[PDB]
DNA sequence: GGGGTTTTGGGG
DNA sequence: GGGGTTTTGGGG
DNA sequence: GGGGTTTTGGGG
């Protein structure tokens, strides 16, 4: 197999040509009719990557690659921009002034994907190591062969990809639309934004809270199965979104089956700059707290920094599988998300009790001090997406006698029958916690079959 | 101002405990909708979302009478005008019914519809399943939250707080996590069903039967 | 090919 | 045999 | 023509 650079490929031969290229954009593989699936991509290489820079405006230049197949599984799922694709038997032609490589995977063409970063997106998600730096993480057909001579092509292209992504935006300004101008678009458009929050709306869907360089915040639904790589704090390019005219309560982008959500390789200058520049916005949340009913979700808490890398565990797993699953049994500390249905004891004044450390007994402070050290002994009854349809509510404790969760309310334990200031703050917190669409993101510690909140604090 | 007629109608039905008499009267006017599909699923749009109309045996018989030269299962890409209609809430298996969410479905019950054969409609956005809409799913979640919170506050009483000694000095203490599971209502099964809306009832035709009635 | 599926109608 | 393809009957 | 396959020379 002889590999040709993108700008050097022949437009006259019409013969099958082969190449290695860096993928910068791609639709998700999609069905067009009863027998065809298509994946369209934008590709670059050392000979084709930037438009005549003078009056060009540092806009990226690229070739396009259209892959045709009879089955969904014969097409590449591009989760990240910057990785490498090797194509065999593509025919080239000019399509409206640009170099279009076409490949019928259902006939004789094939493709193979190589990770530019140490691990592919899927390997990062599952915490797996790559077989080797010359093994494709995905490919069409039952086999893929990498010859000794290709090794240098792959290694050199990787080095170049990192140089390209670190020196240029790659996804240039002409490749997307600012969110505050989304309503002005006639049809679909692209977006480059930071994911501020990933809210599990249900068993199959995530609701992404996005904010781009223009400062505008938008929400969009993202299927869990389709885009399992979405992560809070990360920057993504969204290929094909439309402005939802029927969303009155919040700004919403509608995605289609061909739409795609793409992250960037580690070296990305654009991703680095956006992760630092774009900052969290709680303006939507603050405004919603003034309404009796908020169609916008509000995460009321934040977990300690040391836990911001801990993966979350659903209530279904915490309460129904933690005594039977090997991986769950080996852990005592977990992170989870839920909404509070009811808080016990009902009387907010009883949330703080006097605790006798010798007898391990707590008591009401209505009679005051004679009960011991003041502590919170609060019992939340919660539910989440994984347990949404069942007839259960789950107990999550805020028992601070040993220090766990002491600062949860941003109110040090005090006699609530006497301290009006503390009682009032807690009553207000109670209303926020039980309000529809209010959720808690918390770290819990398993103790004698119960889960106690720790290293978690309200941020409202 | 809600531009989608279906979204406004269905949202109000859910926001009014499934009571159709409580929904705004200025919304119970004839519905002119584009037929996106007619078989295997009859789906109509309002220019923004698609919903599945549920035809009564009377509705189709009347249709077949005033329009003998018109098969319903072939109305794809054509327009229809629903003059007499009602909405009701039904409990369904959302894993099987795609025009539903969280085991609940607001149904468009059709009693009388006229096919405006060959009327070209205005260009609109690609129609999406109303039951897959972010706000509408959220509206349904609010509806469930209200029912759940009401049931829990009625069922759970007495402040049966975990005794503090159970989580203090838990060095030699081992417990099972299912100790934290509390029943939300007096429901008969593993699924929450304590709702106050009275589940609407109305015989409706299976789209397959109307296909046989028109081409055995 | 900057696009429109469905034993897939919550990857498609 | 049957696809896609153009070889339009015949290789390995 | 060339795959994968088994048809192992020949259809459409
Ligand atoms: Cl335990
Ligand atoms: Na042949
Ligand atoms: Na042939
Ligand atoms: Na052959
Ligand atoms: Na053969």
């Amino acid at each position: 197999y002889e590999y040709v650079e993108l700008a050097k490929a022949s437009l006259t031969s019409a013969q099958p040509q082969h190449f290695y290229a860096v993928v910068i954009d791609a639709t998700f593989p999609y069905k067009t009719n009863q027998e065809r699936y298509i994946c369209s991509l934008k590709i670059v290489d050392p000979t084709l990557y930037l438009k005549q820079q003078k009056g060009a405006g540092d806009a990226s230049d690229y070739a396009t690659l259209v892959l045709y197949a009879k089955r969904f599984e014969d097409l590449p799922i591009i989760h990240r921009a910057g990785d490498i694709i090797r194509v065999h038997r593509a025919t080239l032609r000019l399509y409206n002034g640009q170099r279009q490589f076409n490949a019928n995977v259902f006939y004789s063409s094939s493709w193979a994907l190589f990770s530019t970063d140490k691990r592919s997106v899927t390997q990062e998600i599952n915490n797996q190591d790559a077989v080797s730096d010359t093994t494709p993480f995905s490919f069409s057909s039952k086999h893929a062969t990498i010859e000794k001579n290709e090794i240098s092509i792959l290694q050199n292209l990787r080095k170049w990809a990192n140089q390209y992504f670190s020196s240029y935006s790659v996804i240039s300004s002409d490749m997307y639309t600012a969110l505050n101008k989304a309503q002005a678009q006639k049809g679909d458009f692209d977006v480059v934004a930071k994911i501020l929050q990933v809210h599990e709306l249900d068993e199959y869907t995530n609701e992404l809270k996005l904010k781009d360089a223009s400062g505008q915040v938008f929400y969009t639904l993202s299927l869990k199965l389709k885009f399992p790589h979405v992560r809070t704090g990360e920057v993504v390019r969204i290929r094909s979104a439309t402005y939802d005219e029927t969303s009155t309560q919040k700004k919403v982008l509608i995605l289609s089956h061909y739409s795609n959500i793409i992250t960037f390789i580690q070296s990305s200058k654009l991703a680095k700059e956006l992760r630092a520049k774009i900052q969290d916005d709680h303006s939507v949340e603050v405004a919603s707290l003034k309404k009796n009913v908020s169609l916008n979700a509000v995460v009321l808490t934040e977990v300690d920094k040391k836990h911001a890398a801990l993966p979350s565990t659903s209530l279904q797993d915490l309460f129904h599988h933690a005594d039977s699953d090997k991986e769950l049994q080996a852990q005592d500390t977990f992170r989870t998300q839920f909404y509070v249905t009811k808080i016990e004891p009902s009387d907010v004044k009883e949330w703080v009790k006097g605790y006798d450390r010798k007898t391990k007994k707590s008591s009401s402070l209505k009679g005051a001090s004679g009960k011991g050290d003041n502590i919170f002994q609060v019992q939340f009854l919660v539910k989440d997406a994984s347990t949404q349809l069942n007839n259960n509510t789950y107990r999550v404790l805020l028992y601070t006698q040993d220090g766990l969760g002491a600062n949860f309310f941003n109110v040090k334990a005090d006699n609530l029958h006497k301290n009006a200031d503390a009682r009032k703050k807690l009553e207000d917190s109670a209303e926020l916690l039980t309000k529809f669409n209010s959720y808690v993101d918390a770290v819990v510690e398993r103790r004698n079959g119960f889960y106690l909140i720790k290293d978690t604090k309200l941020i409202y | 101002q809600q531009q989608s007629a279906f979204k406004q109608l269905y949202t109000e039905l859910f926001n009014n405990e499934g009571d159709f008499s409580k929904v705004s009267s200025n919304l119970k006017k004839p519905l002119k909708c584009y037929v996106k599909e007619s078989y295997p699923h009859f789906l109509v749009t309002d220019g923004y979302f698609f919903v599945a109309p549920y035809f009564t045996k009377e509705a189709v018989n009347e249709f077949h009478a005033k329009f003998p030269n018109v098969n319903i299962v072939d109305l794809t890409d054509k327009v229809i005008v629903i003059n007499n209609w009602s909405l009701e809430l039904r409990r369904v298996n959302s894993a099987e019914v795609f025009t539903s969410y969280a085991n609940l479905e607001a149904r468009l019950i059709v009693h009388s519809f006229k096919p405006n054969l060959q009327e070209r409609l205005n260009p609109t956005r690609y129609p999406v399943n109303l039951f897959r809409d972010d706000e509408f799913k959220t509206t349904i979640q609010h509806f469930r939250h209200t029912a759940l919170q009401a049931a829990i506050n009625k069922t759970v009483k007495g402040d049966n707080l975990v005794d503090i000694s159970k989580v203090a000095d838990a060095a030699g203490k081992k417990g099972k996590v299912d100790a934290g599971i509390v029943k939300a209502s007096a429901s008969k099964g593993d699924e929450f069903s304590d709702f106050s809306f009275k589940e609407g009832n109305t015989a409706t035709l299976k789209i397959a039967d109307i296909f046989v009635q028109e081409k055995g």
